[PDB]
C-alpha cells in the first residue's frame, strides 16, 4: 500500500488513450498528455516519454508524475507549508488530490489546508466534506477525507479488497440458501434491522437493498426503536414502516415479482365476485396461495383495500403496483453495481443477464475479448423491458432463422422493435451479441439465449 | 408424421411424380382419418390447369371458397401442411411471420416471399413424393393471394380474413356432416363431433354418457356450435384457469366452468352445449366436471388427429 495504489483505486488505470472529465487527452494512471484537441498529436506527444505504441509495466509515467506533483507541490506558495508538515500518509492524500485537480484546485482549500497545518484531523474533514469536490465523486472524497483524518490507509484497504477460491465457496453457499433454503431460513439470513417496540417485541425487518439481495445471485447491524431506507418514489413505502420490508412482505414481494400478468388477469377474474377484476380483502388471499403455486401485513392491506379492509383491488391498479415494484427492485438491482454518472460496466451488465443461470462463466469468458463505455439505466430497463415479451420474442426469433435471414444486430433491434414495441440502443445490442452468439459471427444463439433470458425474465429456473 | 399420411391418404392426382389436392381433397382429410372408399388417383390432365383458372373466377371469396371450388383446385403439398396449421394452430403469430417478410413495411408480401411464408409457418407414406421442393405449377392459393400472372400482392387484412373464413368454412361443414343435414344439432351428434378423434382409454365412460345420460334436450344451432369452437382454440388460456382451480382444492361445477369460459374467451356457451359437456365428462356423477379429461379430448379435436 502506498500512493501508487492508493492513486491506483481512485483513478482507475488504464492502458488506452482517452479523454478525462475536460476535454484533454489522457492515458496511464490519470496522465494527461497534452491538452491539443487533435489524437494525433497525443499519440506522438506520448511516444517521447515513452517510446510507439499505446500500451503496462510502463507506469513509469505515474512514477515521473507523482514525482512532478511532489515538486509543484513545493514550490508553490499555499502547498508546501501544509505538506512539509503532514506525515506519510497524508502527504499521499495531498498528493491525490493535486492528482485529481491540479495544485491551484488544490490550493483553494485555503480552511481546510490551514486546519490540516494545525492538525485539526475532525474539522478539516467536516469541512471538506461539504464541498462540490466532494459532491462530484463521494466515494473518492471519502477515502480522501479519512486518510486525512485518521493517518492511516484503512480507507483502502476495504476497497482494495479485489483470493477467488475462499470469495467463491461464500459465494457458493450463498447461492445454495436462495435456492434451496425455506423462505424463513432465507429472510433471517440476508435482513439487517430489527425493530424494537417494547409493546409486543423484536422483530426483524429488510431494507429494500438487503431485499434484492435476497432475490438476486452471485449480518444485523443496526436497531431501530421515522427513518428512511428508500428512494423518494419507492413502492416500498406503501408497505408501511419507513421502507422496510418485513417478512409476510417478503414472501408477497417474492411472488408478485416473478409472475407475469397474464397469470394474475386470469386469477383475478376467476376469483372476483363478478369475473370483471376486482377481488375484495378476502379474495386476495387465495389468489396469491394459488399464485404461489405455479398473512399480508396491515399497512398494505389498507392501502390496496382501505383502511376499514372493506374495499377491493382492481386488475388494473394492481398491474401498475406489480409494475412499479418490478421498476424499483431492478433499479436498486442496477446500483448493487459500480454505478459511474450512472453508468455500469459492460462486464456487470453481462452479470445480470446471466445472474440465475449458474455456472455459466463459461459464457462469459468469452465476452470479455471485445471490452469502454458505461450502460445507462434507461439502456438496461430497455431491455428487461424486452424480456417481458420473451415467450412473443422467440417465436419471431424462429422464423428469422427458417426464412434464413441471420440473427445479428439489427434482427434482434428489428425483434424488439416489432413484438416489443421498444428500442434496443446499440451499445447493449454488442454486449448482449459478444455474449450469446459463442462464435464469433454476429448470429445469436437463439435457441440458447431465450433459454437463460427466461430464467432472468422470471428469476425462476429453466 | 402423420400429415404426410394423411395427404397421401386423400390426394386424387400426380404430376411429375408430385402429388396434388383438390379442396374437395383438402376439406376431407381435414374432418375424416380415412374413408371408406379411397380416392382415384388420376395423372394431371391440361384440363385441369384449364379448370383451376376457371374456378378461382366463379368461387365464393367468402367461407364458402373450398366448397365452391370442389374438384377444380389445385393444392401443393407444402400449401397443404400451411392450411392444416391454419386450422390446428390458428395462433402461430403468422402477422410476425407476415411482418417479417413485409415489403417496403406495407404489411403485404409479393409472391416471391410466399414459399417462405408457408414454410416457416407450417415447419417447427412417399418419401420423395412428399417434399418440401419447390413447384413450376401454379396452384388455387397463390392465383387467388397474388393474381394470375402472380403481380398482385397479398395484404395481412386479406389474410386473416383468409384464415377466419377458412375456419368458419370447416365449421360450418362440419356442422351439416354430423348433424345428419338437419338444420339443427342434436345433443347426441354434438357428442360425435366432439368425440370423432377421441381414442384414448376412456372412450367407454364418455360414450356410455353420450348413450344412456344424454338423450334429450334443446338442439345445438350453427351460431351455437361456431362458438364452441372458437372456444376451443382459445383453450390454453382456459387449461390455465383451469389449473388454478386445481390447485386451490377446487371441485370444478357448471358456475366454475361458465366462468373459466369468460376469461379465457370473453363469451358463453349455450346452455344445451354446456349441459352436453357436464353430462358426458362428469364421470362420477358428483356433478363435478373431469376438467383434465375435458381438456385432453379438446385436444384431440383440435389436433385433428395428425398429432398437432
Amino acid at each position: 500500500m502506498n500512493i501508487f495504489e492508493m492513486l491506483r483505486i481512485d483513478e482507475g488505470l488504464r492502458l488506452k488513450i482517452y479523454k478525462d472529465t475536460e476535454g484533454y487527452y489522457t492515458i496511464g494512471i490519470g496522465h494527461l498528455l497534452t491538452k491539443s484537441p487533435s489524437l494525433n498529436a497525443a499519440k506522438s506527444e506520448l511516444d517521447k516519454a515513452i517510446g510507439n505504441t499505446n500500451g503496462d509495466e510502463a507506469e513509469k509515467l505515474f512514477n515521473q508524475d507523482v514525482d512532478a506533483a511532489v515538486r509543484g507541490i513545493l514550490r508553490n506558495a499555499k502547498l508546501k507549508p501544509v505538506y512539509d508538515s503532514l506525515d506519510a500518509v497524508r502527504r499521499a492524500a495531498l498528493i491525490n488530490m493535486v492528482f485529481q485537480m491540479g495544485e491551484t484546485g488544490v490550493a483553494g482549500f485555503t480552511n481546510s489546508l490551514r486546519m490540516l497545518q494545525q492538525k485539526r484531523w475532525d474539522e478539516a474533514a467536516v469541512n471538506l466534506a461539504k464541498s462540490r469536490w466532494y459532491n462530484q465523486t463521494p466515494n473518492r472524497a471519502k477515502r480522501v477525507i479519512t486518510t486525512f483524518r485518521t493517518g492511516t490507509w484503512d480507507a483502502y484497504h476495504m476497497e482494495e479488497k479485489k483470493s477467488g477460491f475462499r470469495d467463491r465457496k461464500v459465494m457458493e453457499y450463498e447461492n445454495r440458501i436462495r435456492a434451496y433454503s425455506t423462505p424463513d431460513k432465507i429472510f433471517r439470513y440476508f435482513a439487517t434491522l430489527k425493530v424494537i417496540s417494547e409493546p409486543g417485541e423484536a422483530e426483524v425487518f429488510m431494507t429494500p437493498e438487503d431485499f434484492v439481495r435476497s432475490i438476486t445471485p452471485n449480518q444485523y447491524i443496526i436497531k431501530r426503536f421515522r427513518e428512511k431506507f428508500a428512494d423518494e418514489g419507492s413502492i416500498f413505502y406503501t408497505l408501511g414502516e419507513c421502507g422496510l420490508i418485513s417478512f409476510s412482505d417478503y414472501i408477497f414481494l417474492t411472488t408478485v415479482l416473478s409472475t407475469p400478468q397474464r397469470n394474475f388477469e386470469i386469477a383475478f377474474k376467476m376469483f372476483d365476485l363478478n369475473g370483471d377484476g376486482e377481488v375484495d380483502m378476502e379474495e386476495f388471499e387465495q389468489v396469491q396461495s394459488i399464485i404461489r403455486s405455479q398473512g399480508l401485513c396491515s399497512a398494505l392491506t389498507t392501502y390496496f383495500f382501505g383502511a376499514d379492509l372493506k374495499g377491493k383491488l382492481t386488475i388494473k391498479n394492481f398491474l401498475e403496483f406489480q409494475r412499479k415494484l418490478q421498476h424499483d427492485v431492478l433499479k436498486l438491482e442496477f446500483e448493487r453495481h459500480d454505478p459511474v454518472d450512472g453508468r455500469i460496466t459492460e462486464r456487470q451488465f453481462g452479470g445480470m443477464l446471466l445472474a440465475y443461470s449458474g455456472v455459466q462463466s463459461k459464457k462469459l469468458t468469452a465476452m470479455q475479448r471485445q471490452l469502454g463505455k458505461g450502460l445507462t439505466f434507461q439502456e438496461v430497463e430497455n431491455f428487461f423491458t424486452f424480456l417481458k415479451n420473451i415467450n412473443d420474442v422467440d417465436t419471431a426469433l424462429s422464423f428469422y432463422h427458417m426464412a434464413g435471414a441471420s440473427l445479428d444486430k439489427v434482427t434482434m433491434q428489428q425483434v424488439a422493435r416489432t413484438v416489443a414495441k421498444v428500442e434496443l440502443s446499440d451499445h447493449v445490442c454488442d454486449v448482449v451479441f459478444a455474449l450469446f452468439d459463442c462464435d464469433g459471427n454476429g448470429e445469436l444463439s437463439n435457441k440458447e439465449f431465450v433459454s437463460i433470458m427466461k430464467q432472468r425474465l422470471m428469476r425462476g429456473g429453466s | 408424421s402423420l400429415r404426410k399420411q394423411r395427404f397421401m391418404q386423400f390426394s386424387s392426382l400426380e404430376h411429375e411424380g408430385e402429388y396434388y389436392m383438390t379442396p374437395r381433397d383438402f376439406l376431407f382429410s381435414v374432418m375424416f382419418e380415412q374413408m371408406e372408399r379411397k380416392t382415384s388417383v388420376k395423372k394431371l390432365t391440361k384440363k385441369d390447369i384449364e379448370d383451376t383458372l376457371s374456378g378461382i373466377q366463379t368461387a365464393g371469396c367468402g367461407s364458402t371458397f373450398f366448397r365452391d371450388l370442389g374438384d377444380k383446385g389445385l393444392i401443393s403439398y407444402t400449401e397443404y401442411l400451411f392450411l392444416l396449421t391454419i386450422l390446428t394452430k390458428p395462433h402461430s403469430g403468422f402477422h410476425v411471420a407476415f411482418k417479417m417478410l413485409d415489403t417496403d413495411g406495407n404489411e403485404m408480401i409479393e409472391k416471391r416471399e410466399f414459399f417462405k411464408l408457408q414454410k416457416i409457418i407450417s415447419k417447427q407414406t412417399g418419401y420423395q413424393e412428399a417434399i418440401v421442393k419447390e413447384p413450376e405449377i401454379n396452384t388455387t392459393l397463390q392465383m387467388r393471394f397474388f393474381g394470375k400472372r402472380g403481380q398482385r400482392k397479398l395484404h395481412y387484412k386479406e389474410f386473416r380474413r383468409f384464415m377466419e373464413n377458412l375456419q368458419t368454412e370447416i365449421q360450418e361443414m362440419e356442422f351439416l356432416q354430423f348433424s345428419k343435414g338437419l338444420s339443427f344439432m342434436r345433443k347426441e351428434d354434438f357428442a360425435e363431433w366432439l368425440l370423432f378423434f377421441t381414442n384414448t382409454e376412456n372412450k367407454d365412460i364418455y360414450w356410455k354418457n353420450v348413450r344412456e345420460k344424454l338423450s334429450a334436450g334443446e338442439s345445438i344451432s350453427l351460431d351455437e356450435f361456431k362458438s364452441f369452437c372458437h372456444f376451443t382454440t382459445h383453450l390454453e388460456d382456459f387449461a390455465i384457469a383451469m389449473q388454478m382451480f386445481s390447485l386451490a382444492h377446487r371441485p370444478v361445477r357448471l358456475a366454475e366452468f361458465k366462468r373459466a369460459v369468460k376469461v379465457a374467451t370473453g363469451q358463453e356457451l349455450s346452455n344445451n352445449i354446456l349441459d352436453t359437456v357436464f353430462k358426458i365428462f362428469d364421470l362420477d356423477g358428483d356433478e363435478c366436471l373431469s376438467h383434465e379429461e375435458f381438456l385432453g379430448v379438446l385436444k384431440n379435436r383440435m389436433h385433428r388427429g395428425l398429432w398437432v
